[PDB]
């Protein structure tokens, strides 16, 4: 007997899961599937290397201003270019505001559905208009927060889907003293709804602990995160890795990436897996974003998600390893990044008019890293003479989620099925609850 | 009305924009009834009985044709949903090599790749068709949103005019229209061309008379142009006109015209193709499917 | 068992009038090319051309007045720029650029007319078949 979840909703992109058993009705083989690829690290080869941050926005329509950034980083790298300060904080002010968006995204409108119904029957309640249509502030909140972070985006970056003043050298266009004004305003409501959220996640974590639902898709691995001196950073900082234990086992240049990760292909999925290169395919998994980063960081950047950390790596401890947890995770930083948006906006060289630096000379390699909402980014890319692309290389955030979320719907099965009888829909949903923890982008892990 | 929506090889934007609808979107589920939208719900199979469908993305791989198929046969009105879908869009450069060179490039020689064996993922994953294709080349389509995203405020007004029984009408002009920068009156004139690194642009006048590849020439118009308002040229995201079959072609066509037009008869005709070192990704990026030669010969 | 399918584009003023000399003469040359009448070379523009190979094009000629003695003063030069980047970006695509001819044809010049039908069906039919309906036909 062969069981099949497909698609996998409330997730971006395409993804599958298969439940096989054998000839006695025993479970035997349970996998993750992605089921897309457009190819993007190759059709790149023979672009113009500025137009980078104009194609890969593309990899994804939630994180699109990840990609934006990322491009730009190596584009500039490409070009021996260091941007100016305030080109920095523009760039890093367009990143706080659209991961306000995309956490906000997605613990309201796919993670929130199972949290609040985690044992219904009635489909069409679990989502956003079933929990709209019992708690409408709920939902009212998490439109106003994406709503805050889109403006950010929209303003810092031009669009707020696919953003387009990260240039080489820096910004295209300067942040005037009225728009900054106008932001720093709606700042304090965005900081305010985030700290509710916090809450509302608190309250809806607890009851997925009353169904024994909290440590669904548990093992232990390593955990990546970017860090600046030690503390949580999203922008800039060194990629750093800990144990299983919370031993720091490296600490790099996102530069030096491939000297320590590594991709294996698997041939049931379009989704890589990667791995630390050092330890290997099992010793070395590891996993990014929300959680992982937490876990990695000495303490967060800003004061309010700080004692929201505290209180939650005194209550489970450093590192945690639940899945479900990362939802947690995912609200301290939707916080962190609502104060930062507040913090930088406070910043008065945000409405500098030194937005850029003339490209010097072409060098033929540029890397270009960034904690997206989903985890570490890398943009890599080698070009010629001329600066059109030979040779391009992406570690897309979820990719290195993908072991996880293959070991992790195994583990459910493996904790609720026995017989086919076992995969009710209900069950099944908690597979699919074990992918939604992680907050994967197929398209993007994909690219 | 029973709405609906899908994706096909897009990256999810679109559904994005339909999101950024923000407190407009609680209006407009109110008044529709969804009944399948990967992103929001659970409902697996498309239903059957679905008045207006909205599909994002173009053809990528079997399994896009399968779903393409399937929504026209429960759809009565099918809608590409954005560039993806009515041109092709930016994943449309795949076009440019062979889906092995696509594939071998991802899964054997990206620079972090462990592939032993060497094998190129086949199991219970759908393989990738000849070329992207936009959605009216596999399946009849009735309307269409292009943008990369659409803007939000033009998917309500497409969707109300539907939900109304009125027929949706898109903006007919080109960006110039909508472009704040000022125009010279004696006409376009191009001296020289230069890549959008080159140089530090004048905020005022137009980005194309100053040398840069604009699109906003071929390129509908209703986006707003955020591009040059913001400092740099229109990459054509929201597609050609309602004349004009291929944009890239028509573009080439005008920027060729105006190059040297001050000296005419004498300016090298070799200065131009000399000087743009990548022709499709300077026109075609987000429509080359939807072009006449929509591949690259191997 | 294959014979290029050649598709032209030629002015009214000089290269239809070249073309037309040429038939006054009996000169004769291969029979795969069609002509389409334009009043002005000025008038062929990259979209015409691309349009052509995309129905299966295997040769695509393009006939306007000598530089300098088009009937509306400037349009070939025009055109001239235009059939270089069109020259190029057929490489790009793929396409081998000698499947793209443009000449300059005055109207009495039916012998330079036959011959250069001569010489750019001899050249396609060494290329052989353009094969991009057949791949987009899959
Ligand atoms: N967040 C995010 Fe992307 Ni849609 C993913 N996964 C990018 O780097
Ligand atoms: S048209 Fe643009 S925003 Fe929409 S699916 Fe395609 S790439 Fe994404
Ligand atoms: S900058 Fe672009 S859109 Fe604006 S007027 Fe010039 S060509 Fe038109
Ligand atoms: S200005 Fe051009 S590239 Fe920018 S949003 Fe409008 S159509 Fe797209
Ligand atoms: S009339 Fe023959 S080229 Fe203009
Ligand atoms: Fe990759």
């Amino acid at each position: 007997v062969k069981l099949s979840v497909e698609p996998v909703t409330r997730v971006e992109g395409h993804g599958k899961i298969s439940v096989s058993f054998d000839d006695s009705g025993n479970l035997d083989k349970v996998r993750f599937h992605v089921v897309e690829v457009r190819g993007f690290e190759k059709f790149l080869e023979g672009r113009y290397v500025e137009d980078a941050p104009i194609y890969t926005p593309r990899i994804c329509g939630i994180c699109q201003v990840a990609h934006h950034l990322a491009s730009a980083k190596a584009v500039d790298n490409v070009f021996g270019v260091k941007i100016p300060e305030t080109a920095e904080l523009l760039r890093n002010l367009m990143h706080q505001g659209a991961t306000v968006h995309s956490h906000a995204l997605h613990f309201y409108m796919l993670a929130a559905p199972d949290l609040m119904f985690p044992t219904t029957d009635d489909v069409l309640k679990r989502n956003l208009m079933g929990i709209a249509k019992e708690h409408p502030e709920i939902i009212k909140d998490a439109i106003e927060l994406r709503k805050a972070g889109q403006n950010v985006v929209r303003v810092v970056g031009g669009r707020a889907i696919h953003p387009v003043t990260a240039v080489v050298g820096g910004q295209s266009k300067s942040l005037k003293e009225e728009e900054r004004d106008e932001l720093l305003k709606l700042s304090e409501r965005t900081i305010e709804l985030s700290e509710k959220s916090i809450e509302v996640g608190k309250k809806l974590l607890e009851n997925i602990k009353d169904e024994d639902l909290l440590d669904i898709g548990y093992f232990e691995s390593a955990h990546m995160g970017m860090v600046n001196n030690g503390v949580h950073d999203l922008y800039d900082g060194k990629l750093r890795v800990v144990n299983s234990e919370g031993k720091v086992e490296y600490e790099f240049d996102p530069s030096e990436y491939m000297n320590y990760i590594a991709e294996g292909v698997k041939p049931y999925s379009y989704l890589k897996f990667p791995y630390l290169k050092d330890k290997g395919e099992e010793d070395g998994i590891y996993r990014v974003n929300t959680l992982s980063r937490l876990n990695v960081s000495d303490k967060m950047a800003t004061p309010l998600a700080q004692k929201y950390y505290d209180e939650f790596v005194k209550e489970f401890g450093k590192p945690c390893h639940h899945p479900m947890l990362f939802h947690y995770a995912r609200l301290i930083e939707l916080l962190s990044s609502a104060e930062m948006v507040k913090e930088l906006l406070e910043n008065d060289k945000i409405v500098g008019e030194d937005i850029r630096a003339e490209p010097e000379e072409v060098v033929g390699d540029g890397v270009g890293c960034v904690e997206a909402p989903r985890g570490t980014l890398i943009h890599h890319f080698k070009t010629d003479d001329d600066g059109i692309i030979t040779d391009t290389n992406l570690v897309v955030a979820t990719v290195q989620n993908n072991p996880a979320m293959d070991i992790g719907v195994r583990k459910v099965a493996e904790k609720y099925i026995k017989a086919p009888e076992d995969a009710t829909p209900q069950v099944l949903n908690y597979m699919e609850m074990l992918i939604r923890a992680y907050d994967p982008c197929l398209s993007c892990a994909t690219h | 009305v029973k709405i609906a929506t899908t994706w096909l090889g897009g990256c999810s934007g679109c559904h994005i924009s339909l999101l950024d609808l923000h407190e407009e979107l609680l209006n407009l589920l109110e008044n529709v009834e969804l009944v399948h939208c990967p992103v929001l719900m659970d409902v697996k199979e498309i239903p059957d009985e679905v008045e207006v469908a909205l599909i994002e993305g173009g053809i990528r791989n079997e399994e896009n044709l399968e779903i393409a198929k399937e929504m026209r046969e429960r759809a009565k009105i099918v809608i590409a949903f954005g560039t993806c879908a009515a041109f092709g869009g930016v994943p449309g450069l795949g076009n440019l090599y062979s889906n092995d060179e696509l594939l071998d490039k991802a899964y054997k020689t990206t620079i972090t790749t462990k592939n032993d064996d060497g094998i190129i993922p086949n199991e219970e994953v759908p393989e990738l068709v000849s070329r992207v294709k936009p959605l009216s080349e596999v399946i009849e389509v009735d309307y269409f949103i292009p943008g990369c995203p659409p803007n939000p405020e033009m998917i309500a007004e497409v969707v109300k005019a539907l939900l109304e029984g009125k027929e949706p009408e898109l903006p007919k002009k080109n960006l110039c229209e909508e472009c704040a920068r000022k125009k010279s009156e004696e006409g376009v004139a191009i001296e020289t061309i230069k890549r959008n690194y080159e140089g530090n642009p004048d905020p005022e006048k137009c980005l194309l008379e100053q040398g840069y590849i604009c699109l906003g020439i071929a390129t509908r118009e209703g986006c707003g142009a955020p591009c040059p308002s913001s400092g740099v040229p229109c990459s054509g995201c929201s597609g050609p006109t309602d004349a004009v079959v291929d944009q890239g072609a028509k573009m080439i066509s005008a920027l060729c015209s105006d190059f040297g037009i001050d000296n005419d008869r004498d300016v090298d005709p070799m200065i131009l193709p000399k000087s743009i070192k990548d022709k499709i990704g300077s026109f075609y990026k987000f429509t080359l499917p939807s072009a006449f030669v929509p591949i690259r010969l191997k | 068992e294959w014979e290029p399918k050649i598709i032209g584009f030629c002015c009214n003023w000089c290269t239809y009038g070249g073309a037309d000399t040429a038939g006054v003469g009996r000169m004769q040359y291969p029979p795969s090319i069609r002509i389409i009448r334009v009043m002005c070379s000025g008038r062929i523009e990259p979209s015409l051309i691309l349009k052509a190979f995309k129905e299966g094009a295997d040769g695509v000629f393009v006939g306007g007045c000598h530089l300098g003695d088009c009937h509306y003063d400037s349009g070939n030069y025009k055109w001239q720029r235009r059939v270089m980047m069109l020259y190029e970006l057929l490489e790009e695509l793929g396409i081998e650029k000698e499947r793209l001819n443009h000449e300059w044809i005055s109207a009495s010049e039916g012998e330079k007319f036959q011959n250069t039908m001569k010489d750019f069906y001899n050249k396609i039919e060494a290329l052989g078949p353009c094969k991009l309906k057949e791949e987009l036909d899959k």
